[PDB]
RNA sequence: ACACCCAGCC
């Protein structure tokens, strides 16, 4: 038949939708207790010294 | 007989099943499955209104 | 909250923790009585006496349901009748609220040499709200 | 009524009076043949 | 002093019905059977002077 | 009993990768490199194909 | 006659992705189609027929 | 009639230790095959969701329904007389998140 | 998932071996309204 | 018994526990009283003639149970009839007899049925109950299509072939029934298996005995003797060999019986074997006694 | 029936 993923996962066409926004916490939507410990996102725009963008 | 079938006895209109959380209900509400509701009955007296 | 799990419905749809449940119903023909005789046969309302609301139609000519037939609550899978000293029905019944499909039906001779029948009903259990 | 012997997969046409036995070999276990009725599965 | 023994009705000592033809009796029915047997035995022994 | 057709988590197809994975392992590849060569990057698919037991092979030993 | 019961085979068949590049737009949902059960305008027919007789 | 939304039901867990372990609830019909509870009422019932099962008694006549409504519904049993304190309260995720 | 906003607290997530137990709800749900009654007491039967 | 439909049978809604008229749906009667199981005596043996409603007295537990000198003041004074005790003795002896030759329980049940029928019909009061039991076992074995030779039932009984045969004849007369005639076929699976012979020899012996009986080669010979001769002269045709002593002692036949059955069956040797059988030994190499 | 196990939740 024809169907979409709301009915069953068999009709899911994707194999993992990787969605990201604000790779550096300029918005501080997530608060790192220890920012130095976290790996940089592949879309990050910071040098090694910096851990996250200024608020 | 006394303790087993007089002071406490099996009753009709009773259901049993597992409980699961639901924070979207009020404290005075209980979620009930469709089958349990469709099985047991409540007798309403017919009136003109 | 309070020892409960949120499960990924898509994972369940993809086979996550989905299982089967095989239940076997056994029945035994008997001739121990001097006159009353059990027999595996399809019972009929015109002949037998003690039937119920369930439907005696999925059975075969030998009184045993065939494999691959869906069954539901209050379905008959073994047509066994005792000869009344005309006859009375004592037939195996599916347990309340248990669907499934008959997987295998084996007929043989048991230790006593009587005719012995075992039906394996298979029911697929997908995880639901409330499964531990 | 078609039965299948457990030992040798041979079809047996057995009426509901003959004691259970396989004509070819003699094994005492039979399995009912899958019904010709069409059962639908939904692949969900 | 029990001089006449009350016999319970069938409701107190019902006879269950099993698979097939069965007449399985309650324990009280068996006890009544023993009571009646021994009572008859004693009555006959007293009658014929044992 | 058999390799799942799809990864439970994301839905990537991994039912076609079990035989290739076994062949790679027979080619003296370590498990990590074998998984990498098959394109399984997310650790969910790596879980799916690394932790699977091929029980159907043993089920096929019995006569039908 | 496989070692896997019928529902298992059906489940693994349902999860097989099928090419749906351009025909998915021209194919109507089975619920909205006027046919009785299924028809070429709202479904695609598949047939599997395998028998193992080699060692 | 089949019981529908708003029907009063006594809802019980065993062991029935104290008075608040049989309180009245309003039925709401929901899809799957489990009874559902607000998280606040888990404390008086001494119930968790690790497989606990609970009994549901449906009063039959209007008099019994009326008294269950007017004597033993959950809102009327917030404060126990055992120790003059609220038997129910905020718990678990809600309490951590309101802190 | 609902809004797409980053969750403020970072979540501890990873593979863990879970196992499903035989205590499934469909083998436990039970109800009655004037069913069969036993012999001696004329009361409801015992058991689902 | 619906007042509106007095001719329509009532359906039993066990889930709802009601007697329902299927025409108008009117629930006639009262709540169903489900006879069954939710205190109850032993299942009474249906073969017993009487009710046998009685109970035992257990072992003593304290001083009050005992008497002045080392004995209990209450004892197991059973109230069984002579008849019930004599027929229970007979059922117990039948079971012991049947387990000696590994008969299945269904044959034991059939034997109990026949014994009860004979013992109620009351025409053989003069014959030992053990002889009636043996004859009943023979009849039950013969009725199930798995007959045992008279000498086989004799071997597991204190009762002779003379006495069991007479009681068999008299039981058949009393019950006014009949039994199928034994064919040299039924006595084959056992007489062979016990002698340890292959399955191709099973088929060879069965076919050859059936063919020999069919074309009336052997006049009036007992089926046991023909069967044994078939086993003898099909055994030498295969690698596995069996001498006279083994077959005679396992089938009950004497050496002179098997020898003259062999000399009668020998001349039609090649035409009597099955076509598709491995001649491990040539047909002309069979030794003539 | 009855009996005996096992098991679930406190
Ligand atoms: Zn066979
Ligand atoms: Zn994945
Ligand atoms: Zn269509
Ligand atoms: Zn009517």
């Amino acid at each position: 038949k024809k169907g979409f993923g709301k009915e069953h996962a068999k009709w899911n066409p994707t194999a993992g939708v990787a969605f990201e926004y604000d790779p550096d916490n300029a918005l501080r939507h997530t608060v790192y207790p220890k920012p130095e410990e976290w790996p940089k996102s592949e879309y990050s725009e910071l040098d090694e010294d910096e851990s996250q963008a200024p608020y | 007989r006394v303790r087993g079938n007089l002071m406490g006895k099996r009753v009709d209109f009773s259901a049993r099943t597992v409980i699961t959380p639901d924070p979207n209900l009020s404290i005075d509400q209980v979620g009930v499955p469709r089958s349990i509701a469709a099985n047991m009955t409540f007798a309403e007296i017919v009136t003109p209104f | 909250q309070e020892d409960s799990v949120i499960m990924n419905r898509s994972a369940v749809d993809r086979g996550f923790f989905r299982s089967v449940f095989y239940r076997s119903y056994k029945e035994q023909e008997s001739k121990k009585g001097f006159d009353q005789e059990e027999v595996f046969e399809k019972p009929t309302r015109e002949t037998c006496q003690g039937m119920r609301h369930a439907i005696y139609d999925k059975l075969d000519d030998d009184g045993l349901i065939a494999p691959g037939v869906r069954v539901s609550g209050d379905d008959v899978i073994i047509g066994k009748t005792v000869t009344l000293p005309t006859k009375r029905d004592c037939s195996t019944f599916l347990r309340t609220s248990e669907t499934g499909i008959v997987d295998q039906v084996m007929v043989t001779l048991n230790q006593e040499g009587y005719k012995f029948c075992k039906i394996r009903v298979r029911s697929v259990r997908i995880p639901q709200i409330g499964d531990k | 009524m078609i039965y299948i012997c457990g030992e040798c997969h041979t079809e047996n046409e057995i009426k509901s009076r003959d004691p259970i036995r396989c004509r070819e070999c003699g094994y005492r276990i039979m399995y009912k043949k899958r019904t010709k009725r069409l059962v639908v599965f939904d692949a969900r | 002093i029990v001089t006449v023994l009350p016999v319970p009705p069938l409701s107190v000592r019902p006879a269950v019905v099993m698979q097939g033809s069965a007449r399985n009796q309650d324990d009280l029915t068996h006890k009544l059977a023993d009571i009646v047997k021994i009572n008859n035995q004693l009555r006959r022994n007293e009658q014929n002077g044992a | 009993m058999i390799i799942p057709v799809r990864c439970f988590t994301c839905g990537k197809i991994v039912g076609n990768k079990w035989e290739a994975y076994l062949g790679l392992l027979q080619a003296e590849y370590t498990e990590g490199d074998a998984l990498d060569a098959l394109g399984l990057k997310r650790y969910c698919c790596r879980r799916m194909l690394l932790a699977h037991v091929d029980l159907i092979e043993k089920l096929l030993n019995y006569a039908p | 006659s496989s070692v896997l019961h019928d529902e298992f085979i059906a489940h693994r068949l349902g999860l097989i992705p099928l090419t749906s590049d351009d025909i998915v737009d021209k194919l109507q949902y089975s619920r909205d189609c006027t046919c009785e059960e299924f028809c070429p305008e709202c479904s695609v027919e598949f047939t599997l027929d395998v028998r193992c007789n080699e060692d | 009639r089949h019981m529908c939304d708003g029907d009063i039901v006594i809802f019980n867990r065993q062991p029935t230790l104290h008075k608040m372990s049989m309180m009245g609830h309003r039925v709401r019909i929901l899809p799957w095959s489990t009874f559902r509870l607000n998280l606040s009422v888990t404390t008086p019932y001494n119930a968790d969701f690790d497989g606990d099962e609970m009994n549901l008694h449906l009063p039959q006549s209007l008099e019994t329904r009326a008294e269950i409504q007017e004597l033993a519904m959950v809102p009327r049993m917030i404060v126990t007389p055992q120790s003059n304190r609220p038997v129910m309260g905020i718990v678990q995720d809600t309490l951590t998140a309101v802190r | 998932g609902f809004t797409g906003r980053k969750i403020t607290s970072q979540i501890f997530i990873g593979p863990t071996y879970y196992q499903r137990l035989k205590h499934m709800v469909d083998d436990k749900i039970h109800s009655r309204a004037r069913g069969p009654i036993q012999i001696l007491n004329r009361q409801p039967m015992e058991g689902r | 018994t619906c007042p509106n439909h007095p001719d329509a049978i009532l359906v039993e809604d066990y889930r709802a526990g009601d007697m329902i008229c299927p025409e108008c749906g009117l629930v006639v009667g009262d709540r169903v009283i489900d006879v069954g199981s939710e205190r109850v005596g032993d299942s009474q043996n249906p073969l017993l003639s009487d009710g046998d409603l009685s109970t035992m007295i257990g072992k003593g537990t304290g001083a009050a149970s005992f008497d002045e000198f080392g004995n209990s003041k209450y004892q197991n004074r059973r109230t069984m009839s002579s008849s019930d005790r004599a027929m229970m003795n007979a059922f117990k002896e039948i079971t012991t007899m049947a387990d000696r030759i590994n008969l299945p329980r269904n044959i034991v049940d059939r034997t109990n049925n026949l014994f009860k029928q004979v013992y109620e019909q009351k025409s053989l009061k003069g014959r030992a109950n053990d002889a009636i039991a043996s004859a009943c076992l023979y009849i039950a074995c013969r009725q199930e299509g798995v007959p045992r030779t008279f000498k086989e039932i004799c071997a597991v009984s204190r009762i002779s072939k003379k006495e069991i045969g007479r009681c068999f004849k008299l039981i058949l007369k009393a019950l006014e029934t009949s039994v199928d005639l034994i064919t040299t076929g039924d006595f084959m699976s056992r007489f062979c298996s016990n002698l340890c012979l292959p399955k191709q020899v099973q088929m060879a012996a069965t076919h050859i005995a059936r063919k020999a009986v069919e074309l009336d080669l052997v006049p009036g010979r007992s089926p046991i003797s023909v069967a044994a001769a078939a086993i003898y002269m099909a055994s030498q045709a295969s690698a596995e060999k069996r001498t006279q002593k083994e077959i005679g002692d396992i089938a009950g036949v004497a050496d002179v019986t098997i020898r003259q059955s062999y000399r009668l069956i020998y001349p039609r040797a090649p035409d009597l074997f099955p076509t598709d059988f491995k001649f491990d030994t040539p047909v002309d190499k069979l030794p003539q006694l």
